[PDB]
RNA sequence: AGGGCUACACACGUGCUACAAUGGCGCAUACAAAGAGAAGCGACCUCGCGAGAGCAAGCGGACCUCAUAAAGUGCGUCGUAGUCCGGAUUGGAGUCUGCAACUCGACUCCAUGAAGUCGGAAUCGCUAGUAAUCGUGGAUCAGAAUGCCACGGUGAAUACGU
């Protein structure tokens, strides 16, 4: 299903890396909790409205296989049910069917 | 009285003279405020006749006169001959101090309310200010089991026509609604 | 109730529109694609037209208008009569 | 006199009674009637006068319904009055700070539809 | 002038004049034709930036990392 | 891009919190396991009613830290009164995470403060570290758990009989 919405999300990983890295961090000291009555730039939103396109809250995750966009595990890059498959077949190390 | 005093002194003269007339009772002169409160009938019980009583009691410490509907007719309906609206005629003198805060200063109250224009009062000079919220005396307390909104307020006036109208109203001050 | 961010704010989108219009005064009114915003002086006495999700609804800017949230004095879903009842429509 | 001077209750012990008194609730009701240097381990009863005078004073600082629970509700009033999707929604009688609904306005309006009309 | 009605009328003798004579009025704008906002000034503060937090001495030019403090 | 996913009148399945005096209220006081953590978790410091704030060691994990288990105990306290429970709601101020908290967030806080006084008919889970209850920790997670998963305290009634 949809190889676009999955091409949707790869477009803003590259780019929150390089357009925003540099101008990201840049709100909490000069715009958000450390500029108090140091300027306060009153034009910092209007700045970073492209970087909407790219700032972390603007991106989640998806499995790096399959491309599932709910349930994933950081861990791997996959998500609840292809990454079970994947441990069944023994592709991941020490990964056993686990018993306590 | 001191607005009265503020027209006797200041006034009769400014106005006399800037409108060229020729005897003093020809001259502008504000008469008769009075009011009325119309209540959404007086309900089942007389409650809203309570309601019309302390709201009078806010800006008159009198009774009512109590006006009737005369004729009841349309769709508030029945009895016509049952006590209504709550209208005082006020006293000479003495209503005339009430004008000291009696629609001059009476503005902390005011949310805007559809008078006070100096273009609005009649082709007779004659108006009526429904001034919704009341205007304070100093005393105890603020629960007056309260009914919002009261009052029409129609003011008199030695006036026949519109150039006696806005020569009260307007530039006597207090100004009308800006 | 919730509050506000701890930085400026200003929205800059409807800022955007703002910006030209602020002091040429009275035309028609601000199509916000952008409902997001606080309101303050700025704003006051322009007519600015709240985006409900698919069409534009007057705010004429006063006083009152330095409170809040934009979007705050205006609806999106049409709520209806109480309890889903009613044969008319307002679109 | 004994009771605070605006409005009346009675009796127990001082620290629960400022919300009884009324208005303030037990973080005022504890700083209060400390900083007055009065008691909470004391009936409302017992008062020294130089406690009571002063609390009755000390209280006057704080909420009296009259003017003051009327104009925070005035405040109300005119955000009902307003022309918001916040007072709108203060009209209506429905939960509005918090809540939606699938079934969560009993605490807001009230019963559910009732009785057989 | 009948003498058995109307029990208080003028006693503080009419003093309201600016804010500060007894009660208020304020400006040339004493007309009151608005409601009431109950939400303007101070937190619009005659500034637009809505509580940013607590005081620092140091307020440095750019940017950073919080949980890293360095 | 903005709405919507989240509406609300109403009915239904599940979990939550309580209706108290074994108790609730204050201080003092005791002993957990298991975990997670580099662009993260983050002490001590100094401010702050509180959330937090800021400064910064440290950590690379049986080392530092998240992180102080809590109920229980010990003394005071309330005295069955919808209260001193419960605290949903609701006003205002406040913190915060983040392009952005208004539709539609989380969290502090102050004030106020409802229903609930053991719940028809019907109906579910349960035999032992189980049931009941107290709290802990994490995965998803920018943020956002009442739920999920696992962890440990205190720790029971009883099954005669088919």
């Amino acid at each position: 299903a949809k190889q676009s919405m999955k091409a949707r999300e790869v477009k803003r990983v590259a780019l929150a890396d390089k357009y925003f890295a540099k101008r990201a961090e840049l709100k909490a000291i000069i715009s958000d909790v450390n500029a108090s009555d140091e300027d306060r730039w009153n034009a910092v939103l209007k700045l970073q409205t492209l970087p909407r396109d790219s700032s972390p809250s603007r991106q989640r995750n998806r499995c790096r296989q399959t491309g599932r966009p709910h349930g994933f595990l950081r861990k791997f890059g996959l998500s609840r049910i292809k990454v079970r498959e994947a441990a069944m077949r023994g592709e991941i190390p020490g990964l056993k069917k686990a018993s306590w | 009285a001191k607005l009265h005093d503020y027209y006797k002194d200041e006034v009769v003269k400014k106005l006399m003279t800037e409108f060229n007339y020729n005897s003093v009772m020809q001259v502008p002169r504000v008469e008769k405020i009075t009011l009325n409160m119309g209540v959404g009938e007086a309900i089942a019980d007389k409650k809203l006749l309570d309601n019309a009583a302390a709201d009078l009691a806010a800006i008159s410490g009198q009774k009512p006169l109590i006006t009737k509907a005369r004729k009841s007719v349309a769709g508030f309906k029945i009895r016509q001959g049952y006590p209504i609206g709550c209208k005082v005629t006020l006293r000479g003198e003495r209503m005339w101090e009430f004008f000291e805060r009696l629609i001059t200063i009476a503005v902390p109250r005011i949310r805007d309310f559809r008078g006070l224009s100096a273009k609005s009062f009649d082709g007779r000079g004659n108006y009526s200010m429904g001034v919704r919220e009341q205007i304070i005396f100093p005393e105890i307390d603020y629960d007056k089991v309260d009914r919002v909104r009261g009052l029409d307020i129609t003011i008199t006036t030695t006036a026949k026509s519109d150039e006696e109208g806005r020569a009260l109203l307007a530039a006597f001050d207090f100004p009308f609604r800006k | 109730p919730r509050s506000l961010k701890k930085g400026p704010f200003i929205d800059l989108h409807l800022l955007k529109k703002v910006e030209k219009a602020v002091e040429s005064g009275d035309k028609k009114p601000l199509r916000t694609w952008s409902r997001r915003s606080t309101i303050f002086p700025n704003m006051i006495g322009l007519t600015i037209a709240v985006h409900n999700g698919r069409q534009h609804v007057p705010v004429f800017v006063t006083d009152e208008m330095v409170g809040h949230k934009l979007g705050e004095f205006a609806p999106t879903r049409t709520y209806r009569g109480h309890a889903a009842d009613k044969k008319a429509k307002k679109k | 006199a004994r009771i605070a001077g605006i409005n009346i209750p009675d009796h127990k012990h001082a620290v629960i009674a400022l919300t009884s008194i009324y208005g303030v609730g037990k973080t005022r009701s504890k700083a209060i009637l400390a900083a007055a240097g009065i008691a909470e381990d004391v009936k409302i009863s017992e008062l020294s006068e130089g406690q009571i005078d002063t609390l009755r004073d000390e209280v006057a600082k704080f909420v009296v319904e009259g003017d003051l629970r009327r104009e925070i509700s005035m405040s109300i009033k005119r955000l009902m009055d307003l022309g918001c999707y916040r007072g709108l929604r203060h009209r209506r009688g429905l939960p509005v700070r918090g809540q939606r609904t699938k079934t969560n306005a009993r605490t807001r309006k009230g019963p559910r539809k009732p009785i057989k009309k | 002038m009948k003498k058995d009605i109307h029990p208080k009328y003028e006693e503080i003798t009419a003093s309201c004049s600016c804010g500060n004579v007894m009660k208020i009025r304020s400006t040339v704008g004493h007309d009151l034709n608005l409601d009431v906002c109950s939400k303007c000034h101070p937190f619009f503060t005659g500034k637009q930036r809505d509580v940013a937090t607590g005081g620092r001495v140091d307020r440095f030019n750019k940017r950073f990392n919080i949980p890293g403090s360095k």
